[PDB]
DNA sequence: ATGAACTTCAAAA
DNA sequence: GCAAGCTGACCCTGAAGTTCATCTG
């Protein structure tokens, strides 16, 4: 079991139902944690998956609206001009949040010849102990940092102790099975969790 | 809320002005305006243009009072208050100007009571 | 969930002087409308009216933007009536309810003559001076509140250094000496708690300034209260 | 739980019988109501306004759900029975000709196909023959109170047959089944699951409905457009895998909540509230009775459920309140 | 192409003006609702870097693409071409629709919403104008005067945390020249992008930690806790940079890490 | 157009009067509530420069816009009646109108305004950008009031004899404010800010308070103007260091300030001799 | 109209009496609470000039408005009954009424007032703008009070015939105040301030305190008037330097001041005769 | 053939 | 003698259908 301390100062886990008005989940998105684990260390022979998530800081909503764009980026139009692409897009940020994730990993289909479990295990361990990562993790969006730290058991308290409140169907992970390498066309199958104990326990497909 | 050992010049200046205002108020009941109703407007700015006249007029007020013991207590209070005045400055700083009014109202509140000045003088 | 409404409305009660057209419970839309410039159309719907009631209906800490906009409107209207006084205490009393601010304590609905904070006593003094000016001249054009409230709820020495010389002449202009004596007694009893005039007042103290101002103002608007307090001098 | 809790609350209020939409309907505020007989013949231009200090757009009525116009060639939408004032009499005070006549043509084609798809009703036939007579629509403008519906824009027009005077043309037990089947068989042949708030199948609700009450215009709550609002190239609407049987429910719930007693704005933001009924909150919704009395107590019956304090802008709805406590 | 990991803590300040207002609440600077500390979104930093690049380049392979109208008016092969013919794409990334990974060009640079240290004091200066605009109800025939509204802060010291990798730099083209250009921007881009509402705003610190390996050798949390920027002893409210105490902690990074002080 | 970048620090003193009165607090001077230091907004200086240019120029290619008898919609409609009538495409007609307004109206290149009314035509940023002013020593407030023997409107104050309405007119005992201003290059190339316009702007800056005066503002003049010029669009040194060079502190013994002798000014120019030039105009 | 700019410094002394009173201080002289220096508002000098002009002129095109028995609404209604009745467009009727009030009433071109009552008609800025006065040496306060054997209303007296209400009438032992005033050109062209009006204004300035006197103000006169004249609407030198030329300091040995011999006045007119002229009227 | 500009939808408290 | 007139703000930036013009196809 790999224990990780995913902390941060702000969080904006943009929900799929409200994208023109960004709204963060009350907890950390399992897909966000999986993308964090991939950005720390990933290889087309190891499949990252989250097992358990424990919340360490309470919710703290801050109304922050930005002047975003609604136009994509292509090669035909050589410019953009944000004067005609302005969007008052809100984003309720989560100030002062920290989470710990207990996760593991399995194998993929294109494992190849270098698919040693212990090798990737010790590699992720030394990356977490020495602050090594492939890409900087994002806490909801890449506009926020993730000062991760390797832990073993419990090194931080948790306020969510009793039965708090539910969260509904949250975005677990996209369906990458019906897609070639380099995803481009995939759905967003959301799933439930458990209840409102200490955190959110992800259910594997 | 009063500190005799404030070690501030504005505080003791204000407390002296307050004892002088108390003297003026006790000098005669029938009065439309005390000395503080015209001198405080400039004592906070230029205290040398007020306190000299007030101290020179204090003997007449003490003469036209009603009890010599109260006058002795008030002059002893004046002495122990202005003992900290090392030098009359040319201009008062605005912080010192505010501390002036602070000490003034503190000393007026301390005086306008019942048995406090005599109790403080008992330990002297 | 009604416990949050109860903890919001029990402190929402203020002093409210006599013959005041303001009700006992200020309407929440009209209560937050005191943070706007004039009409309820061009305000700040985010960290203000779109989060103040959020923290209200959940027993949560009020935003600091509430205090900022309240100070801005006190600098604008130059007088805080029944609208921001019943809303500035919502930030401090809730912050002390949960423990997050500095050393100050909670507040009440009446005029507390203790506390010993460096910002509340300044507001009480300013309200006493305002009522002294009001009693000295029944009519004028702009109160000393309408002249000082811009920065008096923050800078003690910068304005009171040129303001404590005005109430002596104001009491002199009074046709009744007993009223002047009672005003002097109350201002002395108030300033007895003020240890000194600091260089400024912190953001957590300007709200206390406005609260004490409104408290002393609506307390001196009573039919018989200052005389009753002066009877025990 | 943005639309999940809203869907659960709608499933509670719908099965309580208290004036709410269902299947494929919506409570719309129709100002002037046109009353006819059995075969066309405009005979009454009734108005049921006069409510608050401002003359609102009439009373509320359960009409078919709006398909969502707002576009260049907006006549290609062609709603069922309720629409604009240019879809009935082809009138246009500020819209102009040509663009308004094609709206009337689309509307009469819609009512004709509804008649041919549902005959023997003594209701759809009247509105079908009223638009193909070319002698009563011009008489509608020469009514008794027609000079009042022209000074105010956005005047919705409905049809009410004779021998009822209480139920519209879209209220008799006949077209209701057609509208219910439209959102059950016609509006279910599209993209598969999985849903976003129910976790079941349900087709992907492309082009979300518009919520009326928050802004001046029917502002849609959650709707992706432009181009950058896509996740994996879903292209407008498919970004949120929301089902029809949930998107319709949440839109109708927001419509019912933006026009009843719970609709009140503190300042540029409508902070509507509700309860779980197991509503009777009498706490947040009780902020506008008469002179603000004292109804706060402690009966150990404080219902849960959060409140949604949404605000308008141009044509989108911004969410700012989120607190279960 | 760079083969090192970079973690830069950027300390900037706003003296007189609006550092980053709120479009949802008029134009007041972003502060915290609980602790009260000010906030500045990293998108403003990105836009200022873009503007500085547009001012200092105006040539091929160093444009911005994501520009404004009032300021400047098979698959992987086209993606690589678009990355090469722009600087923002090699710096912050692209969203080329005709891409691979769902049309997403990430990029090495990743900033952070710079949060202020102490709770700032938003001063709302409702000014006025001696000229009306459209024929409104407030434009009487007597005088044409309208009231305004500006926002400022006596002093706001914000601290951003940016990361730069090498794998995305090898894919886009963020070489050492682009890195030096980004440093020259960070150390001097506020001075090139000034206005009336934003007022005065400059940079006061940029501490960069360069790692030996291409992945790192120390966590980012310890690096952020090293550079301690707090308030001095006998200072309650702040007015300039001379009231803040900044202390570096280079007593534990002398192993396989280089430290650069490009700002202070 | 100009190629060099300019950063100027302007130190200006006021002896008596209110420099920038706040419309909120009736007439209280804009003073920092947490440190007691005075603050002067840049809009006042910009309006003074506008008034000076309007008084001195009064010709073509040197516009400022009139006072209260001016309507922005009318000026836009007048500017949209030259060569860019309708046959220029509204996407390019906005840019054409912006260029024409920048070329014909010198105020737009100096301190641009708004161009989005009934007919949109773009927006101008302008390379010349001024910042707010700040005083080093915390100034004091006097709260001086005055009276008036006349009566405005026949309200309730119209007594049988005394028809007085009092009045408030604040003043500052002394205040040396320090403002910062920036002039780039690319915006000057897009708008058309040349060297003659730069010299006219410097003349307006050095002759700002020397003309426009009133009763509430009292006596106001200038003290110094230290300009740093970069020979390119790149900045080899941060502007914070240049701003910290001109150090204006209080007296060694006197706690307050009353004249230029109280404010001790020190200039340390022993590092700005690389690719930057230093110039002095105000003193 | 005039084509030259004028900046005048007026030094006037008071031997006994209160020059300008404080509204919220009963009758305390307006003295700086932080330095003890006396301050005289410009409104007092403007009203004295108004009274002098009203006493000397008393004819058409030389109005001042009456005292106590004058209503601004009545004067506006009287001014709006000439050629600009109603057929002039309100937007232009305001400008026409402003021009007529500037041409017919000399007080408007001297020291303009308000024109927005029941019927708006614009607003006048006026090129003549005076500033507040300031004393170099910090004056002292005497707080001289007096009594009165008569009683106002029968309510504040004693229970017998001993009627007394006391009284307060402050005075200054000596005070040499310095005031600054500016006269532009464009505002004079818009209002109509010509050279004869300028000479009349200079005469009113040099004969200000020589006529209007009372008991509370005591003895007040003038000492000097140094005027700088720019031959154009442009300022080749800042006004601060010209204000610092006329240096009035205290005595070398005497710490206080009591006459003109105590105030040492020095004029350094060496580097200011380029395009400017210097004139002396008061002394 | 699909990214950016054009045109219609209600007439805010 | 509780003020006079003077505002307390510009303009957009939306959802979706219909046109404008330069990318590999």
């Amino acid at each position: 079991r790999f224990i990780l301390e995913i902390s941060g100062d702000l969080a904006c886990f943009t929900r799929s139902e409200l994208k023109v008005e960004r709204v963060s989940y009350p907890v950390i998105t399992p897909s966000a944690a999986r993308n964090i684990l991939m950005a720390i260390l990933w290889k087309p022979a190891i499949r990252w998956k989250v097992l358990k998530i424990e919340i360490l800081k309470p919710i703290q909503w801050t109304n922050i609206r930005r002047n975003e764009v609604g136009t994509k980026m292509s090669e035909r139009s050589g410019s953009l001009y944000i004067e005609d692409n302005r969007q008052q897009r809100a984003s309720m940020l989560l100030k002062d949040v920290a989470y710990r994730i207990h996760a593991d990993f399995d194998m993929t289909s294109e494992a190849g010849e270098s698919d040693n479990y212990v090798k990737f295990a010790e590699m992720f361990k030394r990356r977490a102990k020495k602050g090594q990562y492939f890409h900087q993790p994002y806490l909801g969006c890449r506009e926020f940092p993730c000062d991760f730290r390797l832990l073993e058991k419990a090194e931080d308290g948790l306020p969510l102790e009793d039965i708090t409140q539910d969260f509904g169907f949250m975005l677990y992970d996209m369906d990458f099975s019906k897609s070639d390498p380099r995803d481009s066309n995939n759905a967003e199958p959301m799933f439930y969790q458990c209840k409102a104990v200490n955190g959110v326990i992800t259910v594997p497909p | 809320g009063l500190d005799r050992n404030r070690q501030d010049i504005g505080y003791v200046l204000g407390r002296l002005f307050a004892v002088l205002e108390k003297i003026q108020a006790e000098a005669n009941p029938g009065l439309n305006a005390t000395i503080a109703d015209r001198y405080f407007g400039s004592a906070s700015s230029t205290p040398i243009a007020v306190f000299g006249t007030l101290m020179r007029l204090l003997p007449h007020h003490l003469n036209k009072l009603e009890f010599e013991g109260r006058a002795v207590q008030l002059q002893w209070e004046i002495r122990q208050i202005l003992e900290h005045c090392q030098r009359f400055p040319n201009h008062l700083n605005l912080e010192q100007q505010g501390l002036f009014a602070i000490g003034y109202y503190h000393e007026t509140q301390f005086l306008f009571t019942k048995d406090a000045l005599k109790n403080l003088f008992n330990e002297a | 969930l009604s416990e949050s409404i109860a903890a919001w409305y029990d402190d929402l009660q203020m002093v409210r002087g006599e013959n005041s057209p303001y009700p006992e419970y200020m309407p929440l839309p009209r209560l937050l409308g005191n943070l706007v410039l004039d009409g309820k159309m061009e305000n700040l719907p985010s960290d203000l009216i779109a989060q103040i009631t959020d923290a209200a209906l959940n027993n949560r800490v009020l935003p600091v933007s509430l205090l900022q906009a309240a100070l801005r409107r006190n600098k604008a209207e130059q007088k805080i009536t029944y609208g921001r006084a019943s809303l500035l205490k919502a930030y401090i009393n809730r912050a002390i309810r949960a423990g997050r601010l500095k050393n100050m304590k909670e507040l009440t609905m009446g005029l507390d003559r203790n506390r010993q904070d460096i910002g509340y006593v300044l507001g009480r003094l300013f309200a006493v001076l305002e009522k002294i000016q009001a009693e000295a001249n029944p009519g004028l054009n702009a109160t000393i509140a309408d002249r000082y409230f811009g920065s008096a709820s923050s800078t003690p020495i910068a304005v009171f250094g040129t303001l404590m010389r005005l109430l002596p002449h104001h009491l002199n202009k009074l046709e009744f000496e007993g009223r002047a004596v009672q005003l002097q007694w109350e201002i002395r009893q108030i300033l007895e708690h003020c240890q000194r005039f600091p260089n400024h007042l912190n953001l957590e103290q300007q709200g206390l300034f406005a609260i004490g101002y409104y408290h002393e103002t609506q307390f001196l608007f009573t039919k018989d209260a200052l005389k009753n307090l002066f009877n025990e001098a | 739980m943005i639309l999940h809790a809203l869907t659960q609350y709608y499933q509670r209020k719908a099965e309580s019988d208290g004036g709410i939409a269902q299947e494929g309907f919506e409570n719309k505020e129709i100002p002037f109501i046109i009353v006819i007989d059995k075969q066309g013949n405009f005979i009454q231009l009734e108005d049921t306004r006069e409510l608050k200090v401002k003359k609102k757009v009439g009373r509320t009525f359960l009409v078919p759900k709006g398909l969502g116009r707002s576009g260049s060639k907006s006549y290609e939408v062609s709603n069922l029975l309720w629409d604009h004032y240019g879809y009935v009499l082809a009138y246009a005070g500020e819209k102009g000709q040509e663009q308004a006549d094609k709206q009337h043509a689309s509307f009469t084609a819609k009512v004709n196909e509804l008649k041919q798809a549902l005959p023997d009703d003594a209701g759809v036939t009247a509105v079908a023959a009223f638009l193909s007579s070319a002698e009563e629509k011009s008489k509608v403008m020469q009514a008794a109170n027609w000079a009042e519906c022209a000074k105010v824009k956005g005047c919705n027009l409905s049809f009410r047959l004779v021998d009822e005077a209480v139920d519209l043309v879209c209220q008799s037990k006949a077209v209701r089944e057609y509208v219910s089947q439209a959102n059950q068989t016609q509006s279910d042949n599209a993209q598969k699951g999985i849903c976003l708030v129910t976790g079941k199948a349900a087709p992907i609700a492309r082009l979300h409905n518009a919520v009326k009450g928050v802004n001046a215009k029917p502002a849609p709550f959650a709707s992706v457009n432009l181009s950058a609002f896509e996740s994996y190239g879903k292209e407008q609407g498919f970004a949120f895998p929301i089902g029809e049987q949930a998107m319709f429910e949440y839109t109708t719930a927001l419509n019912t909540l933006l026009a009843g007693e719970n609709r009140f704005r503190i300042g540029d933001v409508t902070t509507v509230c509700w309860g779980a009924k197991r509503a009777h909150i009498d706490a947040v919704k009780a902020l506008y009775k008469s002179l603000y009395n004292g109804q706060y107590c402690k009966p150990d019956g404080e219902d849960k459920f959060y409140l949604l304090g949404l605000s308008p802008n141009s044509a989108r709805i911004v969410v700012r309140f989120w607190h279960e406590t | 192409t760079i083969e090192k990991r970079y973690d830069f803590v950027f300390l900037f300040d706003v003296q007189d003006g609006n550092p980053n207002g709120d479009p949802d609440a008029g134009n007041l600077p972003r502060i915290d609702p609980q602790t009260g500390e000010g906030l500045v979104t990293d998108v403003c930093l990105k836009r200022k870097v873009r503007n500085f690049i547009q001012m200092t380049q105006n040539d091929e392979h160093h444009d911005i693409f994501i520009r404004e109208k009032g300021i400047l008016n098979k698959t992987e092969a086209a993606r690589q071409y678009m990355c090469s013919r722009y600087y923002d794409i090699r710096t912050f990334g692209a969203v080329m629709t005709t891409g691979k990974n769902a049309g997403q060009v990430r990029g090495p640079v990743q900033l952070t919403f710079s949060r202020s240290i102490d709770p700032i004091m938003t001063l709302e200066h409702s000014i006025t104008r001696m000229a009306v605009t459209n024929e409104k109800d407030a434009s009487e025939t007597g005088d044409n005067r309208t009231m305004g509204r500006k926002f400022t802060v006596p002093y706001g010291l914000y601290r951003c945390h940016g990361f730069i990798s090498t794998h995305f730099a090898k894919q886009t083209g963020f070489s050492e020249n682009d890195l030096e250009l980004f440093w020259q921007a960070l150390v001097n881009m506020f001075d090139h992008d000034h206005s009336a509402a934003r007022g005065q705003m400059n940079a006061r610190g940029l501490y960069v930690f360069e790692h030996s390996n291409n992945l790192g050798d120390a966590p980012a949390d310890s690096l952020f806790k090293r550079i301690q920027v707090v308030k001095k002893d006998g200072v309650e409210v702040v007015r300039s940079f001379d009231d803040y105490l900044v202390s570096v902690d280079d007593k534990n990074l002398e192993e396989t890490k280089l430290l650069r002080k490009l700002g202070g």
